[PDB]
């Protein structure tokens, strides 16, 4: 067996990666200089109880004008809120139900969802006719569909089962660029602001970081034991979060091509679920299996804030896309809008 | 195929080459990684709605 | 010589006039079995010599014109399940095959004429009420509204105040609706589930 | 056979009494060649000079008809599909042209499923209530109507106590369904949508 | 096919028959057309122990559409003629039918006062 | 008050007789309204909605209403049956009316 060989040549390299970034490793002056900008104790007040939904909130997602946020039930129903008002913009029932991700587009015009159907349609919110009709569906993905994103109204990624993240061109509806790095399923993924790189985790527990122009994968990262759950990428785009099934939560770093810090506690148990991160990046919003969800100091590993808790476990974060306020999808069928 | 454990070449020449990119990728220190993103973040810290408490009188929540 | 370019068979009372060449496109057929000369088999009309096989004359028509261009047709009033008989009888799978399939499919097209109807639940307050029913989406059919003792206010104007259900149909009463496995899908399930 | 103005077609073994001229319609048909007198061709019966065709005798009336008079009618228990395939194996582009749009119109006018319904909320107290509903505009169907308690007069009496949502279905799916686009109703959408 | 028997006779040019074949397809797409049926919605409203009496007279041809309770005050709603409103409906075959419009003067002005 | 619609009003046009003013709403309804007596003299179902524009007839017989379908309605309220019906679709354009 040839393989042999080729086997001991990944080892070696990744040995040589390890190596690399050990030299990379130094002392991470950012909790080193934790005397410096303390993020203090922030209280974060819950505001509007968007309690229209019924079923569990999956995935929840704002839009670029930061006032419009999409939530999507468990039973199918996807719902595109009015923040400031509490007013409910749309409310569109699915084809079928056992979705888990609302994609918006960078625009304010189309929404995608995509679920255990193992297709991702998307919905034209305006249209001549005045109402919402479902614009394409997405169909290759023969497992089901665990997070999307819009690259541009006629773009978009959709990390989904059977190891893939393919790129759909929404026009033709045919995936454009895949990605079969992955050995598990993917059920994370995050968008450089860039909109260059994106970040996306599997049960592998390995995030690998994309290039989306070749599909080649620019990097991976290992420093969960776990299954990977959700992605927060950094503000800049320059480095990310990445929450796992186990309590423990991550940052990475892309030019650090390795874990730049970690966010854990002995009081939190449960898996986390969902990473935010604030305006600047500095505040790390995470939500928990757990009924509550906190925030840490982004850059100083320590509990930064605590959310009122809710009656069921949160199951998507998302902060404004100015980072004003964040609104936390949880099961218990209500959105909850914090400033 | 299955002689080749799946073709098993190109998996692991894939593999191989993914590590040559990263191997290739350059190595900011984590001192001067952390230091860049604090920085980054301190230049938005003030500007951060979160971090910096608005009155309620521009949020849309009091508004 | 024993080849005949042209053979004459009589299936229930009527002629047949036809190439023992196109008869032999499967070596499974009977008519292939009729083709050799054999002591066991010399039943014929002796007027002019065509075999005689007490079969039905209709259906062996759609036989004849897939042995002889290898399609298969059968008009929208002939039995597809006598034919398909006939073509057991002569013994031709790869007709038994294919009218297999095209039974399957009226039968579907029959039983599934239930097409499955698929059902949501739309929680709107007054307010808000009008645009979504008006903005209901295309190819969706309402199907009720209820209201009920709103949580705040004198049971109305509450995002709890009306529930309207919706529903639509999936054309799968000529096609077959079915599941797909995944691990990961499971889990989630059962996630949700409790 | 022999040369003659009419000419005996044995299409799967029935025979057709039609015109050279009618079958010389077009060239692009391959009967078009079989009417070639060379004797190139032998697929003919030896008892009575009939060319033998082996394709469908009841697919081939469509097309002799639309060669006798330019026009393909299908009867009503042919599938269009046999008459396109048959057309197809005498290539007449023309004609296939002509099928494949009475196609377009079947499969438009079937499976419609997306049917345009739209829903409209009319509010209305019990006075007028049965005003409009005696009037509903024809084409509308009333398909529910919803009390809600309200503080003035009792609730009722109210020109908001009732809620009569009416519907009417709109074929656009088999009329071509779409929208338009216009930048400055674009901006008109979004400035009343927030 | 109807359209090829007609298409025969023009071939054949019997004048009388062609006509009455083209008026019994332009029959025949009246008819089936879009079913231009229209149907009309009436108010019955009447207590709920005539309710069940006013349902199983119904009258022949029309049909029950919706019942309605109302919050009604007199005897706790119950036992009153506006308790409950009966609406029902009837098709009418628009293609037989047509559904038109003629002027009637006096009618005119009936239909103003009517309409205040 | 003629608190009768829910969705947005885009256009009211009064009528000749002043008396009976003719709105639109943002989702496709008409209301005639009775300005003496705050009664629904005719609720109208628009076959499309986001109409903008309603038009009254100067003789009251006729309702004209446009929208984004860029095809203007005509509706002629006074009929045999009684029930308003659709008189007039105006094609041709192709912006907004």
């Amino acid at each position: 067996s040839e393989l042999d060989q080729l086997r001991q040549e990944a080892e070696q390299l990744k040995n040589q990666i390890r190596d690399a970034r050990k030299a990379c490793a130094d002392a991470t002056l950012s909790q080193i200089t934790n005397n410096i900008d303390p993020v203090g104790r922030i209280q974060m007040r819950t505001r509007r109880t968007l309690r229209g939904h019924l079923a569990k909130i999956y995935a929840m997602h704002w839009g670029t004008d930061s006032r419009l946020l999409v939530s999507a039930s468990q039973d199918g129903k996807l719902i595109i809120w009015d923040s400031y008002t509490t007013n409910k913009v749309h409310a569109i029932p699915l084809r079928s139900s056992w979705v888990m991700t609302c994609a918006y587009a960078p625009s304010g015009n189309y929404v995608a969802c995509g679920g255990l159907d193992n297709i991702c349609s998307i919905y034209n919110l305006k249209t001549r006719e005045g109402n919402v009709r479902v614009s394409r569906e997405l169909a290759g993905h023969t497992g089901y569909l665990s997070c999307c994103r819009f690259l541009d109204d006629n773009q978009i990624v959709t990390s989904s089962g059977d190891t893939t993240c393919a790129l759909w061109d929404i026009e033709t509806g045919q995936q454009t660029t895949t990605f079969t790095g992955h050995t598990g399923d993917v059920m994370s993924l995050s968008l450089a602001p860039d909109t260059r790189l994106f970040v996306s985790g599997a049960c592998d527990a390995s995030a690998k970081l994309w290039d989306v122009r070749e599909g080649m994968c620019r990097q991976t990262f290992t420093g969960h034991e776990s299954d990977i759950n959700a992605i927060c990428f950094f503000p800049n785009g320059n480095a990310f979060a990445t929450g796992s099934d186990d309590a423990t939560c991550r940052l990475f770093d892309l030019r650090a091509d390795q874990e730049l810090m970690t966010y854990s506690h002995d009081n939190i148990i449960c898996g986390i679920t969902s990473v935010s991160f604030s305006k600047s990046g500095r505040l790390l919003l995470a939500g928990y299996d757990d009924f509550n969800c906190n925030v840490w100091d982004a850059l100083k590993a320590d509990r930064a804030g605590v959310l009122a808790g809710h009656d069921n476990r949160v199951s998507c974060l998302g902060v404004t896309d100015d980072g004003m306020a964040v609104a936390t999808g949880s099961w218990d069928s209500f959105l909850k809008i914090w400033n | 195929m299955a002689s080749n454990n799946t073709a098993s070449i190109a998996q692991a020449r894939k593999l191989v080459e993914q590590l040559k990119m990263e191997a290739n990728i350059d190595r900011i220190k984590v001192s001067k990684a952390a230091a860049d993103l604090m920085a980054y973040c301190e230049a938005h810290a003030k500007e951060d709605p979160l971090l910096t408490p608005v009155p309620a009188s521009e949020n849309p929540f009091r508004e | 010589g024993s080849v005949s370019k042209w053979v004459r068979l009589n299936v229930g009372g009527t002629y047949f006039l036809t190439t023992r060449q196109t008869l032999c496109r499967d070596p499974k057929s009977f008519l292939y079995r009729l083709c050799q000369a054999d002591p066991d088999l010399d039943s014929d009309k002796d007027e002019t010599g065509a075999y005689l096989i007490d079969r039905d004359p209709t259906y062996f028509g759609p036989v004849l014109n897939y042995l002889r261009h290898g399609k298969l047709v059968i008009n929208k009033d002939l039995a597809e399940e006598g034919v398909l008989e006939e073509a057991e009888f002569y013994n031709i799978t790869s007709l038994i095959k294919l009218v297999k399939d095209k039974i399957r499919e009226r039968d579907s097209k029959t039983s599934q004429v239930p097409v499955k109807h698929v059902y949501r639940v739309l929680q709107c307050q007054e307010e808000e009420l009008t645009q979504m029913v008006s903005t209901m989406s295309d190819g969706w059919k309402f199907e009720q509204l209820v209201s009920i003792g709103s949580s705040y206010n004198y049971g109305n104007e509450d995002q709890a105040e009306f529930l309207c259900v919706v529903s639509k149909e999936l054309h799968n009463t000529p096609y077959g609706t079915a599941s797909e496995p995944s691990e990961k899908a499971k889990i989630l399930q059962e996630r949700g589930s409790r």
